[PDB]
C-alpha cells in the first residue's frame, strides 16, 4: 500500500492511492491561488494597469523590463494566468484506473488529468457534483477566453533569474510546471467520462476492491468516499461539514472501523467563527449600502453563495432593506440557480447586452471568479476603486487577500475580510476523531503543526493519538500496514 | 559527476530497505537517465542485477521503464536490444500486472523487425491472460509493432475476433482496431462462414465484424468503428449496399442504426465513413444519398454542418431529384448563419437536372436575400457558380426573369442579373434577348463587379507574358503598372499574378527612383511575402534580395549581421542570385487574399447605446476568403479618436469553416473607456499579423456609432 501524495496544497486535495491491483486517484485538484502573482485580465483597456511603471532589473543583462510591472511596491508577471498544477513526474498518469470525485470545489483539474496525457479510466461523482462542477469549468473557460492575452512571459521561468526577484514571486513554488487554462472541447469530451452514482451505491472494482460514496453535508451532492476490500479499508473524508445546511446530513457512523482516514479539506481560517463572521458580512453589507455607496461580494457562481443569500434574505425581513436590488453576475447565473432550486435577486448572464439596462445606484453585486484577476470583478474593481464611499467584502479563503487586492492599489476603497468556512474546525474535528476512532490519521503539513501566523496557540492542531503521519508536496508515503 | 552519483545512490538502494525510499531512488536515477551525451549503457548490466533479485512490484516496472526509456535512445544496437527482449522475456512471466504491462511496452518498442524468438505469438499468448488491462495493453504493443513497419501474421485475425464479445470497453475497442489493420494486411484472402457452406474475402468478414461491432452497448467502441469504417474501400460494394437496406432489421444495415443511434458523436463518425465511402464509389453515393439527405432534419447543428459539407464533398457522384431539391432548399430559412453559409457554398456545385429546379433554387435563394440582407455577399457569389454550370436548364428561364425595368439597387435583381450573365457566357445566343436597358446594366455590374459577372463575347495570358518580358524605364514601368493594374479588373482569374507582378513593378519603380520611399518598399514587400498564398523558394529570393535593398537604402551595424543571416539561410540561391545588390521575378501559379467585414454595417443611423461607464458588446461578422491558416495570422483592432489602440487576438473555435478557401469569422469585441460624454465614432478593423512582429492592415474599416445615457 502506497500514498502518492501531489498536491500539497491543504484544502484542494489530490493524491494517489496505490493498491494491491488498482492504483486509484483521490479527487484530483487544481491549485488556484498562482493566479495571483500575475496581473488580472481587464474586459477594455485599463488605462491605468497598461501604462504601469515597466520594472527593471538592477543590473539589467536582460530586457525583464516588459515582462515584469511594477505598482505600489509589488512586481508582476505580464501574461494570462498561468494556473497552477499537480505535479505528473511521480506516478505515470496511465496507470491510474479509477478517479473519484468529493465536490466542485476539488474537481476543476479533470481536464489537465484525463486529456492532455493519455488517461484511460472511468472517474466517479455523484450527479449534483458534476453538474456544479461543469458550471464551474463553464465558467473558468468562458472568463478566460472572453478577451485572450496570449502574450507570453518566458525569461523570468528560470530557476537562476528566479533566485534574483523578490517576494512574492521568489516565494513561488515549482514555477516550471505553471500552465494556460485548457479550451472547451476538452471540458467538454473530458465530463463526458464520468459516470454517475448515487449513495451507497456500492461499485465494485476488479474483482478486488469497492467504492461506495455517502453524503458529507458541505454541498449539493458533496460526498466522502469509502474505498474498503477484503481485508483493509480506507475512508477518504474531505470537506465535511457538520453544521446542518441543506444537503442530507453526513453519516459520521459508518467510517468506523476504518483503517487509514486521510483527513483533507478542513478549514482555513481557524480562529473564526462561521456565524459571526456571516452577521460581519451583513452588517458591513448594510452599513455601506444604507449610506449610498456600493458593494462588490466576490464568490464563486456555487457553493458558500447559496449560504450566503439564504442569510441575506433572512436579513432582508430583519432589518428592512427592501429598497436596494440584489444582482448575480456571471455567465453561468441560469443553470446555477435552477440547479439549487430543483435539487429579489435579479440573475444576468453577462455584465454585457441586458445588464446595463437594470442598473440602479446603490446596488449589490455578487460576479465572478474571486481571485481579483479576471472575469468581471475586474472591472468594477476598476470602476469604484476610487470613491471612499463603496466597498469590497471578500467571501472566500481560498485565496490569501491581501496580495489579491494589492494590484490594484494605492485604491481608496474599504476591503473587509469576513470569511464565511462551513468546514470542519478543530475542535468539531477532535470530537469527530474521538467518535469515529481511525486507526491513523494522515493530513498535510499545514496541520500537524500549528498555522504559522499564530505560532502561539497549539489548540488548532489536530490532536489524534497515534502521532499523525503527514505529508508534503509531491511525497510518496507508506501507511504502515503488513498483510 | 553522473556515475558517481549514481553508484552511490546504488549502494544505498542496496543498503537501504524501506520500498517506499528505494521506489525514490529509482525515480530519481530514471530521471537522470535522459542525460544526452552520457553513456547510461554502462549502468544497463547494474539494472538487470537489480531486477534480478527484486521483491516488489513497481520497482521493476519503472526501472524497464528506464530501460525502454534508453533503448528507444539508441535503438540501432542491436546487442542491447536483444539483451533487453531476453530480460524482458525473462520477467514476462511475472504475477504482478504493471511489470507485465512495462515488459509488453518494451517489447512492443523494441521488437525484431526481422522475419530469434517469435515475439509476435509470445505477445499474441496474452490475449487470454486474467487481467483485461493486461491484454489492452498486449493489443496495444501489438499496434506499435505494426506501425513500426513490421508486416504481420495472418492469425491474429482469427485470434482477436474472440475479443468481440468480450465484455469489457477498451478491449473492444482495441480489437476493432486490430481487425481493421490486420484486413488492410490481408484484405483478399478467402475465409469461409462457419455457419454455413460459404465462402467470402476476408475484408468482407471484416466488414461484417465491424458493422455487428457498432451494435455494441457502449459508445467508445461505436465511435471507434464508425470511424474506423471510413476508410474500408478494397471491400465488395454489394455488402455495402446491403450496410443501408432499413428494412433488414448486425453485419447489414449498420449505417441506419448509426445514423439515428442516441448519441450524435457516432451519427457525425457515420457520416464520415458515408462521405468516403461514397467519394470512392459513386453507385454507393446515390444509393445512399436518400439516408443523406435525411440527415438534414437532425435536431442539432453540427451533425447538419457536417452532412452538408459532404454531401457537398461529393456534387459529381450524386444527382439531385425534385423532393431533394425541395428539401435541401427547405434548409435556408434556418437562423444559424453557419448553416446557412454552408447552404450557400453547397449550392455551387449541385448536379441539377430540371430547368424548374433552376427556377426553384433562384426563388428560395432570393427568399434568403430577402429573410437575412447581410448574406448578401455569399449569395452573389454561389450565383456565380450556378449560371456557369447548368446553362441548358437555365436558358428558359431568361424570358421569364428577365419579365418594367427594376432599379440598380435591389440585390434580387442584381442577383439575378449575374445568374444570367453566367449562363449566356457560356452561351452567347442570349445576349440576343438581353434588352438594352440589360445591357446597360450588364456594362454596371462589369465596370463595378467584374469579380461575380464574367467577360461575356486565353490572350490575357500571353499579353501578361509579353508585358513581363517588355520590362527586362521609369516610364515603361508605369505603363506595365497601370496594364497590370487593367488587366486584373479585367480577368479577376489572372488578377493574382496581376497584382503580384503590379506591386513587384511598383515596389521597382520607387527603388529606382529613390526616406518614407523605404518604408514603403518595405511594406509592399510584406504584403507580396505574407498576404499573398502559393509562393516558391525563388519568389522568397527576390523578396529578401529587395527587403535588402531596402534596409541598404534606409541605412543612408546590425546591416552584416543581418546579410550574415541572409547567407547562412540562402546558401542555396548564391549562384542564382548572380550580379545582386533588376532581379527576374518568375509569375508562378495565384489568389489575392482579402476580408470582408459585414456584420455590423455601421450606416445605420440607430447607434449602440451604453451607460455611464460599463462595457458594451460589439459582434463583429466577417467573412476571409483564401487566407492562409487565419487562426493564426489575423487579428481586430480598435480605435478611440483619442489615440489608443486594442488589438483583440481571436480564439481558436471562433474561425468557422464553410468550405474551401472561405472562412468566416464571428466573434465579440468588448468597447468602452474612461468616462464619454457625447455619442462619437469608433473604428474597428482587421490585421495581418506577421512573424519573421508586425501588422498588415488589409480590410477597409467599419466606424460604429456609440451613444450615452446615463445610468438610472
Amino acid at each position: 500500500m502506497k500514498l502518492y501524495c501531489l498536491s500539497g496544497h491543504p484544502t484542494l486535495p489530490c493524491n494517489v492511492l496505490k493498491f494491491k491491483s488498482t492504483t486509484i486517484m483521490l479527487d484530483c485538484g487544481l491549485d488556484m491561488t498562482s493566479t495571483l502573482n500575475f496581473l488580472p485580465l481587464p474586459l477594455v483597456q485599463s488605462p491605468r494597469l497598461s501604462n504601469l511603471p515597466g520594472w527593471s532589473l538592477k543590473d539589467g543583462n536582460a530586457f525583464l523590463d516588459k515582462e515584469l510591472k511594477e505598482c505600489s511596491g509589488h512586481v508582476f508577471v505580464d501574461s494570462v494566468p498561468e494556473f497552477c498544477l499537480p505535479e505528473t513526474e511521480l506516478i505515470d498518469l496511465s496507470t491510474v484506473d479509477v478517479i473519484l470525485i468529493s465536490n466542485y470545489h476539488c474537481m476543476m483539474a479533470l481536464p489537465y488529468i484525463t486529456e492532455h496525457t493519455g488517461f484511460t479510466g472511468t472517474v466517479y461523482a455523484t450527479e449534483p457534483t458534476v453538474q456544479i462542477g461543469r458550471l464551474l469549468m463553464e465558467e473558468l473557460v468562458n472568463f478566460i477566453e472572453r478577451v485572450p492575452k496570449a502574450q507570453s512571459a518566458s525569461l523570468w521561468k528560470n530557476k537562476d533569474i528566479q533566485r534574483l526577484l523578490p517576494s512574492p514571486l521568489k516565494d513561488a513554488v515549482e514555477v516550471s510546471t505553471w500552465r494556460r487554462c485548457y479550451t472547451m472541447q476538452e471540458v467538454n469530451s473530458a465530463l463526458s467520462k464520468i459516470q454517475l452514482v448515487g449513495y451507497s451505491q456500492k461499485i465494485e472494482l476488479f474483482g478486488a476492491v469497492q467504492v461506495t460514496p455517502l453524503s458529507s453535508g458541505y454541498a449539493l451532492g458533496s460526498s466522502n468516499w469509502i474505498i474498503q476490500s477484503h481485508y483493509e479499508k480506507v475512508s477518504y473524508v474531505s470537506g465535511s461539514s457538520l453544521l446542518t445546511t441543506h444537503p442530507q446530513p453526513m453519516d459520521q457512523a459508518s467510517l468506523k472501523n476504518s483503517d487509514v482516514l486521510v483527513l483533507t479539506g478542513l478549514t482555513q481560517i481557524p480562529t473564526a467563527n462561521p456565524d459571526g463572521m456571516v452577521g460581519e458580512f451583513c452588517s458591513n453589507l448594510a452599513l455601506t449600502v444604507r449610506n449610498g455607496g456600493n458593494v462588490l461580494v466576490p464568490c464563486y457562481p456555487s457553493g458558500v453563495i447559496y449560504d450566503l443569500l439564504e442569510c441575506l434574505y433572512q436579513y432582508i425581513d430583519s432589518a428592512g432593506l427592501s429598497s436596494v436590488p440584489l444582482y448575480f453576475i456571471s455567465p453561468v447565473a441560469n443553470s446555477s440557480l435552477e440547479f439549487s432550486q430543483i435539487f429579489k435577486l435579479k440573475h444576468y448572464p453577462s455584465i454585457h447586452g441586458d445588464f446595463s439596462n437594470d442598473f440602479r445606484q446603490p446596488c449589490v453585486v455578487f460576479t465572478g471568479h474571486p481571485s481579483l484577476r479576471f472575469g468581471d470583478v475586474v472591472h468594477f474593481m476598476e470602476l469604484w476603486g476610487k470613491s471612499s464611499l463603496n466597498t469590497v467584502i471578500f467571501t472566500e479563503p481560498d485565496f490569501s487577500y491581501l496580495e489579491a487586492l494589492a494590484p490594484y492599489q494605492p485604491l481608496a476603497m474599504k476591503c473587509i475580510y469576513c470569511p464565511i468556512d462551513t468546514r470542519l474546525n478543530f475542535i468539531q474535528v477532535s470530537k469527530l476523531l474521538k467518535e469515529v476512532q481511525p486507526l491513523h490519521v494522515v493530513c498535510p503539513e499545514q496541520y500537524t503543526q500549528p498555522p504559522p501566523a499564530q505560532s502561539h496557540r497549539m489548540d488548532l492542531m489536530i490532536d489524534c493519538q497515534p502521532p499523525a503521519m503527514s505529508y508534503r508536496r509531491a511525497e510518496v508515503l507508506a501507511l504502515p500496514f503488513k498483510r | 559527476s553522473v556515475e558517481g552519483v549514481v553508484r552511490i545512490l546504488l549502494e544505498h538502494y542496496y543498503k537501504e530497505n524501506d520500498p517506499s525510499v528505494r521506489l525514490k531512488i529509482a525515480s530519481l536515477l530514471g530521471l537522470l537517465s535522459k542525460t544526452a551525451g552520457f553513456s547510461p549503457d554502462c549502468i544497463m548490466d547494474d539494472a538487470i542485477n537489480i531486477l534480478q533479485n527484486e521483491k516488489s512490484h513497481q520497482v521493476l516496472a519503472q526501472l524497464l521503464d528506464t530501460l525502454l526509456a534508453i533503448g528507444t535512445k539508441l535503438p540501432e544496437n542491436q546487442a542491447i536490444q536483444m539483451r533487453l527482449v531476453d530480460v524482458a522475456c525473462k520477467h514476462l512471466t511475472d504475477t504482478s500486472h504493471g511489470v507485465r504491462n512495462k515488459c509488453l511496452q518494451l517489447l512492443g518498442n523494441l521488437g525484431s523487425l526481422e522475419k530469434a524468438r517469435d515475439v509476435q505469438k509470445i505477445i499474441g499468448d496474452y490475449f487470454s491472460d486474467q487481467d483485461p488491462r493486461v491484454r489492452t495493453a498486449a493489443i496495444k504493443a501489438m499496434l506499435q509493432l505494426h506501425e513500426r513497419g513490421l508486416k504481420l501474421h495472418q492469425t491474429i485475425y482469427n485470434q482477436a475476433c474472440k475479443l468481440l464479445s468480450d465484455d469489457y470497453e477498451q478491449v473492444r475497442s482495441a480489437a476493432v482496431q486490430l481487425i481493421w489493420v490486420v484486413s488492410q494486411l490481408y484484405p483478399e484472402s478467402i475465409v469461409p462462414i462457419p455457419s454455413s457452406n460459404e465462402e467470402i474475402r476476408l475484408v468482407d468478414d471484416a466488414f461484417g465484424k465491424i458493422c455487428h461491432m457498432v451494435s455494441d452497448g457502449s459508445w467508445v467502441v461505436r465511435v471507434q468503428a464508425a470511424k474506423l469504417l471510413g476508410s474500408m474501400e478494397q471491400v465488395s460494394s454489394h455488402f455495402l449496399e446491403q450496410t443501408l437496406d432499413k428494412k433488414l432489421m448486425g453485419a447489414c444495415g449498420a449505417f441506419v442504426h448509426g445514423l439515428e443511434d442516441e448519441m450524435y458523436e457516432v451519427r457525425i463518425a457515420a457520416v464520415e465513413a458515408l462521405c468516403m465511402l461514397a467519394q470512392s464509389s459513386p453507385s454507393f453515393a446515390e444509393k445512399c444519398l436518400d439516408f443523406l439527405v435525411d440527415m438534414f432534419n437532425d435536431e442539432i447543428e453540427e451533425v447538419r454542418l457536417q452532412s452538408i459539407h459532404t454531401m457537398r464533398k461529393i456534387s459529381n457522384n450524386i444527382t439531385l431529384r425534385e423532393d431533394q431539391l425541395d428539401t435541401v432548399l427547405a434548409v435556408l430559412e434556418d437562423s444559424s448563419r453557419d448553416i446557412r453559409e454552408a447552404l450557400h457554398e453547397l449550392l455551387c456545385c449541385t448536379n441539377v437536372s430540371t430547368k424548374e429546379g433552376i427556377h426553384l433554387a433562384l426563388v428560395e435563394l432570393l427568399k434568403n436575400l430577402t429573410k437575412y440582407p447581410t448574406d448578401r455577399d455569399s449569395i452573389w457569389k454561389c450565383l456565380k457558380f450556378l449560371g456557369s454550370r447548368h446553362p441548358t436548364l437555365v436558358l428558359p428561364l431568361v424570358p421569364e426573369l428577365l419579365s418594367a425595368e427594376p432599379d440598380m439597387d435591389d440585390p434580387a435583381y442584381i442577383a439575378v442579373l449575374v445568374l444570367i450573365f453566367n449562363a449566356a457566357k457560356t452561351c452567347p445566343t442570349m445576349p440576343a434577348l438581353f434588352s438594352d436597358h440589360t445591357f446597360r446594366h450588364y456594362a454596371y455590374l462589369r465596370d463595378s463587379l467584374s469579380h461575380l459577372v464574367p467577360a461575356l463575347r486565353d490572350p490575357s495570358q500571353q499579353f501578361l507574358q509579353q508585358s513581363l518580358e517588355r520590362v527586362y524605364a521609369q516610364e515603361l514601368l508605369e505603363f506595365t503598372i497601370r496594364d497590370l493594374q487593367r488587366l486584373g479588373e479585367l480577368q479577376s482569374e489572372l488578377a493574382g499574378v496581376a497584382d503580384f507582378s503590379a506591386t513587384y513593378l511598383r515596389c521597382q519603380l520607387l527603388l529606382i527612383k529613390a526616406s518614407a520611399a523605404a518604408k514603403q518598399i518595405m511594406e509592399e514587400t510584406y504584403k507580396m511575402e505574407f498576404m499573398y498564398s502559393g509562393v516558391e523558394n525563388k519568389q522568397v529570393v527576390i523578396i529578401h534580395h529587395m527587403r535588402l535593398q531596402a534596409k541598404a537604402l534606409q541605412l543612408i551595424e546590425k546591416f552584416l549581421q543581418e546579410v550574415d543571416f541572409f547567407q547562412r539561410y540562402f546558401i542555396a540561391d548564391l549562384p542564382h542570385l548572380q550580379d545582386s545588390f533588376f532581379l527576374h521575378l518568375p509569375l508562378p501559379e495565384i489568389h489575392k487574399a482579402s476580408a470582408t467585414i459585414i456584420e455590423p454595417a455601421g450606416e445605420s443611423d440607430n447607434p449602440l447605446r451604453f451607460t455611464s461607464g460599463l462595457v458594451v458588446a460589439l459582434d463583429v461578422d466577417a467573412t476571409l476568403e483564401h487566407v492562409q491558416d487565419p487562426q493564426n495570422t489575423v487579428k481586430v483592432q480598435v480605435l478611440y479618436p483619442d489615440g489608443q489602440a486594442q488589438m483583440i487576438h481571436p480564439k481558436p473555435a471562433d474561425f468557422r469553416n464553410p468550405g474551401p478557401g472561405r472562412h468566416r469569422l464571428i466573434t465579440q469585441v468588448y468597447l468602452s473607456h474612461t468616462a464619454w460624454t457625447e455619442a462619437c465614432q469608433v473604428e474597428v478593423r482587421l490585421l495581418l499579423a506577421y512573424n519573421s512582429e508586425g501588422t498588415i492592415p488589409f480590410s477597409k474599416p467599419v466606424k460604429v456609432y456609440i451613444m450615452p445615457k446615463p445610468a438610472r
